[PDB]
């Protein structure tokens, strides 16, 4: 049905997203239980690890565009990644490398992500119809590698230990990289400019200087999560700054802070969603009992049956609009789910967790599936730093936000910590029912702007 | 997935005997362990837990008798049972939960040993 080359890019996508998912669902478990954080200190660790990741896209962008080449940047980031998760692994025998190697998968991500999807939008001539499709089955592979890991990375590390998975997710890397160089004559024609004349080696020490020098800077910030705070908050007048000097960008940036909101509520998923089901949810469904940290998997879970449906079936204000309010019903369900229908010890059943994450699932369908894609119409690379800047921002204060569910380690008692999770999700949830309201008021203003 | 339980049997009312729960594949590390015992026409009924951070919770009617702790080398969890009275009588079985809770019903554990008689005797020596 698509260009060959459609394939391999699906597959190379599979494999990188299953290893970063594979770090995802287990890391605030793992700072808890492995290195001894508090539930505060693993959720405000993980909110810094997730900005840095997402934060730097932008650079990895510009790495493949005009210094290397989009299939050179590909292969570098892949190698990145892979050592980033051998070092995670490798931080169980030495403790002391674990911020490090968290740098170096951040930075990796930050060389990876932008350049398989660049890559694969050079699939198909300009104008070719089966690209929608193919983005929709890109992401499609996004959520089923993430899917995998996050089913299987909580029962492996339960069952061999952190360091087997973490190798495994350097694996995953090591398998992305020899699907690529098994099929790298399947786009010998496509690439970026700097693809196809030879490779520049002072280029090349340039982003591999800047990639080290940013491994700490990341290593450090993630250690020091008080002036992470700083930073953004910094960079973040800057760029809006910058942004209102250079009336379609106003609709950018009032999108822009839409998508901020959601990205918060994204980052509850590892942290204090999950520590939810760890602690107020039955760990049996269908008969079966499951590791509750697997129940991350019913994002992508969802995310893979609904993205087909959903591509079958107003424009941009009011699809934002509609997903900030599926993601104002998730929360609120899990709020209800903990105020009303839990048992006499304490316990919810995990049918109100699977339509948690399918309000969530469908808000992430209509917020950040079809929005930088989209912020792109009112716009150029600026934006583009800038979305991906907001969002980092993003995910420190949802670290912070998810921390006023943090339980204290000697707590026992579901029923102590069952009214400390309502309170936050069901006031999560009715601030998100007010921030979709004014979006809904805004929808026709907004609309007009686009004219 | 599977624990396995050692170490009950027959003692008399003041003294002592140690359980001892494992497990086959999961490190245990991870889990809240529980311990519950069913006496004679009753149902099970918690007694005492450890939660995977060294969180602990008793019944009222075992506090400062019985003692939950965890040997994290070993990979084991022991119930140490001092004091102990007629009505300690019971088959006692471990139970595991992923995660730092010890909810109160056998509901909320997944993964359960097969249980070890524990007797006590009201026999004391003649006077
Ligand atoms: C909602 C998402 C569901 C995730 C799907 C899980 C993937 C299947 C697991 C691999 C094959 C099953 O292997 C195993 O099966 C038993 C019962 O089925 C499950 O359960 C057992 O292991 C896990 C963790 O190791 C424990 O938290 C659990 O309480 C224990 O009873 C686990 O899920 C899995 O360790
Ligand atoms: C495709 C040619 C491979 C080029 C690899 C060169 C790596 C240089 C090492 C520089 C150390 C800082
Ligand atoms: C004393 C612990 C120091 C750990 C440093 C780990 C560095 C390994 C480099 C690959
Ligand atoms: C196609 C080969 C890319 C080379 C990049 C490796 C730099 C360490
Ligand atoms: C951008 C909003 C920040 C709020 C921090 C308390």
């Amino acid at each position: 049905q698509q260009p060959r080359p459609f394939f391999m890019i699906f597959f190379v996508e599979l494999w990188e997203r299953f290893g970063y998912y594979g770090v995802q669902g287990v890391l605030a478990v793992f700072f808890v239980k492995q290195l001894g954080f508090s539930q505060e200190q693993a959720f405000v660790t993980f909110g810094a690890f997730a900005a840095l990741v997402y934060g730097l896209i932008s650079i990895g962008g510009y790495v493949g565009d005009h210094l290397l080449g989009t299939k050179r940047t590909i292969v570098l980031g892949a190698l990145v990644l892979a050592i980033g998760y051998f070092m995670t692994g490798m931080s169980l025998l030495k403790p002391d490398l674990i911020f490090i190697a968290l740098g170096t998968i951040a930075v990796g991500n930050g060389l990876f992500k932008a350049n398989p999807a660049s890559l694969l939008s050079k699939c198909y001539p300009p104008k070719d119809p089966r690209l929608d499709g193919a983005f929709t089955l890109f992401y499609m592979s996004i959520n089923i590698g993430s899917l995998i890991a996050l089913s299987l990375a909580p029962v492996i590390a339960d069952r061999f230990g952190y360091s087997v998975t973490y190798n495994l997710c350097g694996a995953g890397l090591i398998i992305a990289l020899l699907v690529y160089i098994a099929c790298r004559g399947m786009v010998k024609d496509i690439g970026s400019e700097p693809d196809f004349r030879p490779m520049s080696f002072s280029k090349l020490l340039y982003v591999l200087l800047g990639s080290v020098v940013m491994i700490f800077v990341c290593a450090w910030l993630m250690h020091n999560v008080e002036v992470a705070n700083l930073v953004l908050i910094v960079l973040s007048i800057v760029v809006t700054i910058i942004f209102f000097r250079q009336n379609k960008m106003f609709v950018a940036f009032v999108l822009m802070l839409e998508a901020v909101v959601f990205y918060i509520l994204y980052a509850q998923m590892p942290t204090s969603l999950n520590f939810f089901a760890i602690n107020n949810v039955h760990h049996e469904i269908l008969g079966f009992s499951i590791n509750p940290v697997s129940f991350q998997a019913l994002n992508p879970f969802w995310v893979v049956l609904a993205s087909p449906i959903l591509a079958g079936i107003l424009s941009m204000p009011m699809k934002f609009t509609l997903g900030m309010f599926m993601c104002s019903l998730g929360f609120l369900t899990a709020a209800a789910a903990g105020m009303w229908f839990a048992d006499a010890q304490g316990l919810t059943s995990p049918w109100f967790i699977v339509l948690v994450y399918l309000f969530q699932s469908l808000g992430e369908l209509f917020i950040s599936a079809l929005g930088l894609a989209m912020i792109a119409a009112l716009v150029m690379g600026f934006i583009l730093g800038m979305w991906f800047l907001t969002q980092a921002a993003a995910f420190l204060l949802g670290g912070y936000v998810a921390t006023f569910t943090a339980v204290p380690d000697n707590i026992t008692d579901p029923l102590e910590t069952l009214p400390v999770y309502t309170n936050v999700f069901g006031k999560i949830g009715l601030v998100t029912l007010g921030v979709a309201v004014v979006m809904l008021l805004m929808v026709p203003w907004l609309k007009r702007m686009i004219a | 997935v599977q624990l396995v339980e050692s170490g009950g049997g027959l003692v008399q009312a003041g003294g002592s005997l140690r359980l001892s729960c494992a497990a086959s594949g999961p490190t245990l590390s991870n889990y809240a362990v529980g311990w519950f015992r069913q006496a004679p026409g009753k149902e099970r009924e918690f007694v005492a837990g450890i939660n995977w951070s060294s969180g602990l919770r008793y019944k009222d009617v075992v506090k400062g008798r019985f003692t939950v702790s965890r040997d994290n080398v070993k990979d084991t969890v022991y119930l140490q049972m001092n004091s102990l009275k007629p009505e300690d009588t019971a088959v006692y079985y471990c139970a595991a939960r992923f995660g730092g809770m010890l909810p109160l019903q056998p509901s909320g554990y997944a993964n359960w040993g097969q249980g070890t008689q524990v007797t006590v005797s009201s026999h004391h020596h003649h006077h």
